[PDB]
């Protein structure tokens, strides 16, 4: 176990893995848990997706694996490899804490493996309309190699697939470990929503976590990258903004095609003719929140 | 742009 | 870093980089350096050059890394979990051993970096006759990614380039660093060839250099994948067959446009105009190894 | 499905 009270990474540490399709919230919720003077998660590191989508990539390609078990490069091997260098780049690229934490959306993809080299990690996996998620990455040109953003149809497919491959890794890892958080719920439940996030983690409360936007640039506090697609949302207090944008400019094509292209959307509770579901009531602390914004605070 | 802004598979 | 005797193994180990252009005998070189009690090389580990050229393009692109600068992962992040990943690899991949040893070919065009990375790391470039390593690929089909093998003139000319690039890095790393190892001078002089390799690599000569033949498959011995495309030359003793027989089967066009073609050869002392060179005169050692093999004892 | 013998040079 190597140097970072003198924290120790290895392999053993309590980790918390952030993630979900990009645009669904995965920045506020890392942000949130950076606020907690017990963990820190910073900025995406992108690299650890990269290596993740390696490993997991010739699993499947009889020949690669064929050859790599050939030379002696075995599973017990590439989990070693892998061990090493995701703990070398989470421990090493932002400020030390208690609780170490990593937010890279798409690994999430690998959470049943990740639980596998790290057997004391936990996983929030964030859940946002597709619709939402989709319209955003369009909107704002986000880009996400194999998504075709000049199409909602296209994007939606796509979300479909990877937030089904992601909820099925939830799903297996189990409730102990990986916990879905529904980002409209965060939205709307900041307060019981963190406190069932936090006591998932087994990590006290912090009132810290409800003003994430105090503690940006601040020590122990949330370091954001101003290269981040989310960072000129994330400064801002929680608010409602973001929760329904999206309706009137789905194509009425995909509008009817809706439940086929994104089967996922009701099997998460999203009606998927509800253009847009009722996401619940806004706690008066977000309303206020959402005012502030408004002003230009 | 070399790199998109995310990638998996 | 404990191996399962107890052997440590990290950042500051002396490790050794065998590497060059494939079909340039680089498998001979390392099963040689494996038949030594002291060190294990093993088979290509494939995925140590696979996220070489991962990192390397990360920093290559200047968006990219003010990205990934922006994120705290800096070259000093990146730097430290490719050595840890490197090293878990080159120690776990094989049977544990005091000297490890890593045999990837083309990793030897990152040898600058893998230098600064493992900073009491040495280097042995195979270096073959460019005619010889294009004749061997061809015949064989063994697949480099962008060489096209329907075409000697073709293979040359990025044979030329590969080998241009590694050679440069071994010039930059230096001579206490990178040894270039001339492949027919092993072949015709195994026995003064090793001397100086384990005189360079700072290790003590053992005998078992000269017949790792004996130790395939063995403990503390030469471990082969059987899927590997030098296998079948290597279970063989040091021997003479392979040095010239690429000779006669060069396009004449090729032969007529090798000087221009790959401007390497001459660089490198092989004269591209003889067809072939007389690269020399084999020890009485080979010319036995080559008659027991003709033989068929192997 | 691009196995080569040489992947990455
Ligand atoms: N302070 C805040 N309150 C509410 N939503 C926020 C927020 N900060 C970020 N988000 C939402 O997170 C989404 C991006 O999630 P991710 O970080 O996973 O890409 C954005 O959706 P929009 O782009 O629709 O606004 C953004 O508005
Ligand atoms: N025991 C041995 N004696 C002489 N050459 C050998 C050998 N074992 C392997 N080689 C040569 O190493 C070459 C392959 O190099 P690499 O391992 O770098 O791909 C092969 O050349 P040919 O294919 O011309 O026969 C092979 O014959």
């Amino acid at each position: 176990e190597l140097v970072m009270v003198e924290y120790r990474y290895g392999k053993a540490m309590p980790l918390i893995f952030v993630g979900g399709v990009p645009r669904s919230g995965t920045t506020l919720m890392r942000a949130m848990l950076d606020a907690h003077p017990e963990v820190r998660c910073g900025e995406e590191t992108r690299i650890i997706p990269r290596v993740l989508a390696m490993r997991q990539a010739w699993s499947k390609s009889g020949r690669e694996k064929l050859r790599l078990d050939e030379a002696g490069v075995t599973d017990e091997v590439l989990d070693a490899a892998m061990q090493a260098f995701i703990l070398e780049v989470i421990a090493k690229h932002g400020e030390p804490a208690r609780v170490l934490c990593n937010k890279d959306p798409f690994t999430l993809k690998s959470s049943v493996y990740l639980s596998r080299l790290f057997p004391n990690s936990k996983f929030l996996l964030m859940v946002r309309d597709g619709r939402a998620s989709v319209h955003s990455m369009i909107t704002r040109k986000v880009t996400i190699a194999g998504f075709d953003l000049s199409s909602y149809r296209d994007c939606l497919t796509k979300w479909n697939k990877a937030i089904e491959v992601m909820y099925a890794q939830c799903m297996e890892v189990g409730k102990e470990k990986c916990l879905p958080v529904y980002y409209e719920q965060l939205v709307l439940h900041p307060r019981r929503s963190l406190k069932l996030i936090l006591d998932f983690l087994g990590i006290a409360w912090s009132d810290a976590v409800l003003h994430h936007e105090d503690l940006i640039g601040k020590p122990g506090g949330v370091s954001l990258s101003k290269i981040e697609r989310s960072t000129d949302q994330v400064i801002k207090p929680v608010n409602l903004e973001a929760l329904s944008k999206w309706t009137g400019h789905i194509p009425g094509d995909v509008v009817r095609d809706m439940a086929q292209i994104a089967p996922m959307l009701a099997q998460l509770g999203y009606d998927p003719y509800a253009n847009p579901p009722n996401y619940g009531n806004p706690d008066p602390f977000v309303i206020n929140n959402t005012q502030r914004v408004l002003k230009g605070d | 742009e070399d790199f998109e802004d995310y990638e998996f598979d």
